[PDB]
């Protein structure tokens, strides 16, 4: 068994390394503008099956070395930023280990839930299902808890972001954190995303006399645009959570 | 389940100079050899195969000879080059078959799913097609006797793989790329009328001779079968398809109007930049 | 042979075809172009393109070994996002819209009747439209006019916002805008849109902050 | 058994000599068109039984002998005919 | 003891074995051993150009098993012809095919035991009917300038031969290096019969396929409309009244033919009815 | 198999180079000591749960 | 209108990438509006 | 004319960068992206061009 593993071994080392390349755009049915991720750009073609309406711009292919066309696509890219706090969300107890809050239970499971388990009664009164909400009140009573308890009751699509840890020392670094966060959200389709502390991210918009919240004022635009764009979000809920939600944008 | 194969004539080469061995090793006449290959699909293809050293006594002539030295060890080199390149099947020369070869088929179906027989071509001048395959069929009869296992007639083709021509068409020194409308087309009705109507020639052989000479494939199960193939339109005076007159009307509709304005477009491509180059070449040479 | 030549001419191309660029040419179907590779390199390049494609350091294909301009791409690929392309148009400005009669009305008036009618811009002789401006507060309906604007004409609506124009390498949102404005100059005089606005384009210039 | 034309046939042969009625052929044809041999397509404005393929006979070992007259017609008057084409056809061999 | 012009009647079956050695042969270079037959001085021929294992270790003279030597050639001793070698075969399928460095070892390693063992490069990976990037070498050495490097006995096969002259390192490499003649076989022994399975093969077969027909004129009727209107724009442009014009910029053609023969092809088409029928 | 599997590693020294990440559609992304990228979907001779990206 | 002598550069279009970015001393334009020499710079 | 376009299979000559020359027939090029590099000269072109 070990030999015949062995054996694919050796037929594996026939097996040539694929060469990791992203689409430029589509300039034909065949030709196809690609750049290699290393250095220099190319046009080249799929291999025959490889669904080529798929292969939209902006998306990872994997080439052939020598012949360099095109043999496979994956997702696109994930930036690993996002892994260490997506996938870090772990589950937990249902609501019944919070209590006192059924009005906040019940209600915000009226905003929350409703639109993933059927959109269509919304749908059969016709009016849109709304997008998000605030929680507040005195810090760490439960906000992040409650956070825990939707992330044990939906169980699928958690984004959840500690939200203070976006701006490194570069401007539009945050932002492209936020345009690829806001993408993959764009990818699966019901996505959840929770925030909290946001008033080290949201802030004030005072008179401009400063020089770093600027770019929490350019970064507050992201969020002003890109909690709406112009396309909707589907099925993307923002849960945000925060302790003093004074000193947040009024057009927030 | 067989449409088609890919044939490289690489080793169809190696028939060639196994012709050669045959020639000069003395009273082997038939080319017999053994096909490599890889089943991919209903299509194939075949980039190697070897040639057996093979005697077939005229008497009692199911007597075969595959050494296997000549074939285990050899499986092993051919495994060594390569370990998709393995067997698929075999070959012999001539057209019909051999009183032996549905042995020799069986005795390398136990080394591949369809071991196929190609009988193939050395001196190629034929009405038909070339090397053709032959898949293993159990179709007895309708009588519940043991099972029949004489490989039946599985269309097969000569396909071209890759690129294989810095050689090929390097080596074509006379051939053109026709532009078909530029007598290819009577070539094909040369090759179509002819070596089809000669082929209906076989078949007054086969519908003159079996009601003379032929048994029981006479009628076995496909003739009338066919006859109702046959019986598409084969009627007596002139057919009378009445339908297809004004039908056609229907159709050369189609093709003397697009000659008739479009060969007056043709009669501004020919007449009038003719005239134009024609009159500054005449009159503009003084 | 001339089906030979035709043939031949391409054989050797359009499988494998690297890309850089063109830099300058000395003579006839001789010229000068740079690499994606990194390096320059002076080739000879094919009569089969048209000889006055060759303005810009434009992108162009090439063999690998030989190294032969065969073709000439001019555009290359977006500015960030190239306006969406199909249907992301949210569609409610035209037959559905809640009370923006001026502003609906003045926007019809200035890209509609533009785009049709250029010959009463002849008969009175008035002008080509440019751009405008919009004012309201947040909630005033500000964006749903571009929106569907985009939508209900088919025009080439290269968006962009300029949150992003503010970077760390220096000229980085001028390219970008450039690569907006250069495509613009490329495609259409259709429709091409930036929502870009306060307290990114203040007007205080003369602080050295 | 008629080879030729005349294969909108009306129903006359039909109500006579498979002893049918008129109201019937209809189902004669149905019940045919479930069992799929024959697949015509009836007349209904003037009851016609229209006749396409069908699966034909089982032997005429007299007709396997006297197909001569469809088998080599087609052989020498397509190839006859082939070679009128061809022969006119002929001086642009080239 | 004397230089002759030489040739290489070659074995197609050799060049076949190259490229399927260089097209399945992946651009990772390999060595191989060629086997022909030493016919005589002037000349040599090859008839056998064999496989060899996967050596995807390294291109080297270590790279010969002498086990697969002597079993290949007892194989062809249980098949017809127990052949000779005359020297050996190596694929650059990556690179301008040229010389490489283990080629100015292993020649001489081979060509010590052998006559001439003359080197074999290929590249199938350049084109794919236009450029036959076959090559070979024959290595002259330092013991040999006493003499001049004129064979020249034969001449314009090396003139013809050095009507190229033309690889980088390698027109370098006239040092040490002078190539062989290689001329293809009269091979019509199987020329005829790759001509007559090429021909009966590559048009329809039996032949009685076609003979689709109408909607491809019908999409072609509707190019061969729809580039009429940006055709005639060229009467247009030759509406210059007196001269302003240089070439006439020509597209008179490209669209008279298409007609042509494609509605050659309509017509005969339309024969086709009563040529099936009658 | 394991004779050319040690000439493998034996051929040069088999350049040391950086895994990126790892997918399962078993496939692995290199980044070359050169920072040259090769995605391989065989890995070969160790386990996807020996390594990681 | 001066048929030759007015070569408008521009001079500060991309002002962080036209002026030093590849061009450190900017005299690349100088030696345009040498071998050049009907030319007039314009900057912004 | 089409015999001709063998020609274009030579991959041309690619722009060098020299400094300037110096005796010896010798010249002294730095190649666009890479070092120095005396080479020799051909013959149709001079040490004095
Ligand atoms: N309403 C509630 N129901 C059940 N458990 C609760 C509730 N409120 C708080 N808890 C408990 O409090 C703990 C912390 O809750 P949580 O993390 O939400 O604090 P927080 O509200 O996020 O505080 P802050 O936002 O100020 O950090 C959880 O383990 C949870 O069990
Ligand atoms: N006239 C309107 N009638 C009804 N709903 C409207 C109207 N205008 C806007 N809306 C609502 O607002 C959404 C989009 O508003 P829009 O983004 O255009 O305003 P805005 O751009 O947010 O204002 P601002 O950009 O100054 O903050 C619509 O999807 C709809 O829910
Ligand atoms: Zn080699």
């Amino acid at each position: 068994k070990q030999y015949e593993k062995s054996e694919n071994d050796l037929k594996a080392l026939q097996s040539v390394g694929q060469i990791v390349g992203e689409v430029l755009k589509q300039l034909t049915e065949e030709k196809f503008i690609v750049k290699a991720t290393n250095g220099p750009r190319y046009v080249v073609g799929c291999r025959r099956q490889l669904d080529k309406s798929k292969l939209k711009p902006g998306t990872r292919v994997a080439l052939d070395m020598t012949t360099l066309t095109i043999m496979r696509y994956l997702p696109r890219e994930v930036d690993p930023l996002v892994y260490n706090m997506s996938h870090e969300d772990p589950g937990n107890v249902s609501y019944s280990e919070i209590g006192g809050l059924s009005e906040q239970i019940r209600e915000l499971r009226e905003v929350i839930e409703l639109p993933l388990t059927n959109p269509e009664l919304f749908q059969r009164v016709g009016i849109i299902p709304p997008k998000g909400c605030l929680l507040y009140g005195p810090p760490g009573t439960g906000k992040t808890l409650l956070a825990r308890a939707v992330a044990s009751q939906l169980d699928c699509n958690f984004l959840k972001v500690v939200s203070s840890s976006i701006v490194d020392k570069y401007i539009g670094e945050s932002a492209r954190l936020i345009r690829e966060m806001f993408n993959y959200a764009r990818d699966h389709q019901p996505c959840i995303i929770f925030m909290d502390e946001i008033d080290a991210i949201g802030g004030r918009r005072f008179s401009e006399g400063t020089s770093a919240d600027r770019e929490i004022q350019r970064t507050l635009m992201e969020l002003l645009n890109q909690m709406d764009g112009f396309d909707t979000l589907h099925r993307v809920k923002m849960i945000m959570a925060t302790n003093r939600p004074d000193t947040l944008d009024p057009a927030l | 389940a067989v449409q088609k194969v890919v044939v490289h004539p690489l080793v169809l080469l190696s028939v060639v100079d196994h012709f050669n061995r045959i020639g000069k090793v003395g009273n082997q006449k038939r080319v017999v050899g053994v096909l490599l290959g890889s089943w991919q699909k209903k299509v194939l293809d075949v980039s190697n195969s070897f040639a057996v050293p093979f005697d077939e006594d005229d008497k009692d002539d199911s007597v075969w000879f595959l050494d296997h030295d000549y074939l285990e060890n050899m499986y092993g080199m051919f495994k060594k080059v390569n370990a998709r390149e393995r067997i698929v099947g075999w070959y012999h020369t001539g057209p019909k078959l051999h009183k032996n070869d549905i042995a020799i088929n069986e005795l390398m179906k136990r080394y591949c799913p369809n071991s196929v027989l190609v009988i193939i071509d050395v001196k190629p001048k034929d009405l038909g097609l070339p090397t053709e395959a032959y898949i293993s069929v159990e179709e007895v009869h309708d009588d519940g006797t043991p099972t029949s296992k004489t490989f039946e007639h599985v269309t097969s083709e000569i396909g071209a793989e890759e690129a294989e021509e810095v050689g090929v068409e390097h080596l074509l020194r006379d051939i053109k790329d026709t532009t078909v409308g530029t007598l290819s087309q009577r070539i094909t009705n040369q090759v179509h009328g002819l070596k089809g109507l000669n082929s209906k020639l076989l078949d007054i052989r086969s519908y003159l001779e079996k009601v003379a000479t032929g048994k029981l494939p006479i009628n076995h199960q496909i003739i009338y079968q066919l006859q109702d193939v046959f019986n598409l339109l084969p009627d007596v005076s002139l057919q009378e398809f009445v339908k297809a007159f004004y039908l056609k009307t229907n159709d050369q509709m189609v093709v003397v109007y697009l000659a008739s304005l479009i060969r007056s477009v043709v009669a501004l491509h020919n007449l009038i930049n003719n005239k134009i180059a024609n009159r500054d070449a005449e009159k503009k040479e003084g | 042979e001339f089906l030979h030549a035709q043939e031949e001419v391409k054989r050797i191309q359009s499988i494998p075809l690297v890309i850089g660029q063109f830099l300058e040419a000395v003579d006839q179907n001789t010229a000068i172009v740079g690499s994606t590779t990194g390096s320059n390199y002076y080739v000879r390049i094919l009569s089969t393109i048209d000889r006055e494609l060759l303005k810009p350091n434009a992108s162009v294909a090439l063999h690998k070994h030989s190294n032969a301009l065969v073709d000439v791409l001019p555009p290359e690929a977006d500015s960030s996002i190239m306006m969406l392309t199909s249907d992301q148009k949210p569609d409610v400005m035209y037959a559905d819209i809640g009370g923006m009669d001026i502003q609906k009305q003045e926007v019809r008036e200035a890209v509609e009747l533009p785009l049709t009618h250029f010959e009463l811009y002849k008969q009175i002789g008035i002008d080509p439209p440019r751009g405008v401006l919009m004012y309201g507060p947040p909630g005033c309906g500000k964006t749903m006019l571009a929106k569907a604007v985009a939508h209900h004409t088919t025009a080439a609506f290269i968006r962009v916002v300029g949150s992003e124009f503010v970077q760390k390498y220096l000229g980085e949102g001028p390219r970008m805008v450039r690569d907006v404005f250069r495509l613009a100059k490329e495609n259409a005089p259709a429709i091409i849109f930036i929502d870009e606005i306060d307290a990114i384009a203040t007007k205080r210039f003369d602080a050295q902050t | 058994t008629r080879p030729a034309n005349h294969r909108q046939l009306t129903f006359e042969e039909i109500a006579k000599s498979a002893k049918i009625t008129v109201n019937e052929v209809e189902l004669l044809v149905m019940k045919a068109l479930s069992v799929g041999l024959v697949k015509g397509s009836i007349d209904e404005v003037d009851k016609r039984v229209h006749m396409t393929w069908v699966q034909p006979r089982v032997l005429d070992l007299q007709q396997i002998k006297g197909m001569k007259d469809r088998l080599e017609f087609w052989c020498t008057d397509v190839k006859s005919m082939e070679m009128l084409v061809e022969h006119q056809a002929h001086d642009i061999l080239t | 003891a004397v230089d002759t012009a030489e040739q290489v009647y070659i074995s197609s079956l050799a060049l076949l074995k190259m490229l399927k050695h260089g097209r399945a042969g992946v651009p990772m270079e390999v060595m191989g051993l060629m086997l022909g037959e030493f016919v005589d001085d002037y000349t040599v021929r090859v008839i056998d150009v064999f496989a060899m294992p996967q050596s995807g270790t390294g291109v080297s003279v270590e790279a010969v098993d002498p086990v697969f030597q002597a079993k290949m050639l007892d194989m062809l001793k249980q098949t017809g012809r127990p052949e000779m070698v005359v020297g050996w075969y190596h694929s650059h399928p990556g690179f301008g095919c040229w010389l490489s460095g283990v080629d100015i070892n292993t020649q001489q390693s081979f060509e010590a035991l052998s006559e001439r063992a003359v080197a074999v490069v290929v590249d199938p990976i350049q084109s794919v009917k236009g450029k036959v990037v076959i090559d070979a070498f024959r290595l002259i050495n330092a013991n040999m300038m006493v003499l001049g490097h004129e064979p020249r006995q034969t001449t314009s096969n090396l003139g013809h031969l050095n009507k190229p002259s033309i690889q980088a390192l390698i027109h370098g490499l006239n040092r040490h290096y002078y190539s062989i003649t290689i001329n293809y076989r009269k091979n019509e022994l199987e020329q005829k019969m790759l001509l007559n399975l090429h021909k009966k093969s590559w048009m329809e077969g039996l032949t009685l396929q076609d003979y689709v027909v109408k909607e491809m004129l019908e999409l072609a009727k509707n190019y061969n409309k729809a580039v009429e209107e940006e055709d005639k724009m060229t009467p247009e442009q030759l509406a210059i009244k007196n001269v302003g014009k240089q070439d006439p910029k020509r597209h008179l053609e490209e669209h008279v033919d298409v007609l042509m023969t494609s509605n050659i092809v309509q017509c005969l088409a339309a024969m086709l009815d009563t040529v099936v029928f009658k | 198999e394991n004779s050319e599997k040690i000439k493998v590693n034996k051929t040069l020294p088999y350049l040391v180079s950086n895994v990126i990440e790892l997918l399962d559609v078993k496939c692995a992304v290199i980044k070359t000591s050169t920072r040259q990228t090769y995605f391989l979907p065989v890995i070969g001779l160790v386990d996807a749960e020996k390594l990681k990206p | 209108h001066t048929d030759c002598t007015f070569i408008r550069v521009s001079g500060s279009e991309l002002v962080q990438k036209f002026i030093g970015e590849g061009a450190r001393m900017v005299r690349e334009l100088f030696v345009m509006a040498r071998e050049h020499a009907p030319s007039i710079i314009f900057m912004d | 004319l089409r015999e001709e376009l063998q020609l274009l299979q030579e991959q041309g000559s690619y722009v060098g960068e020299v400094v300037r020359a110096m005796d010896k027939k010798k010249v002294l090029v730095k190649v666009h992206p890479e070092g120095k590099f005396v080479v020799d000269v051909d013959k149709n072109i001079d040490i004095n061009d």
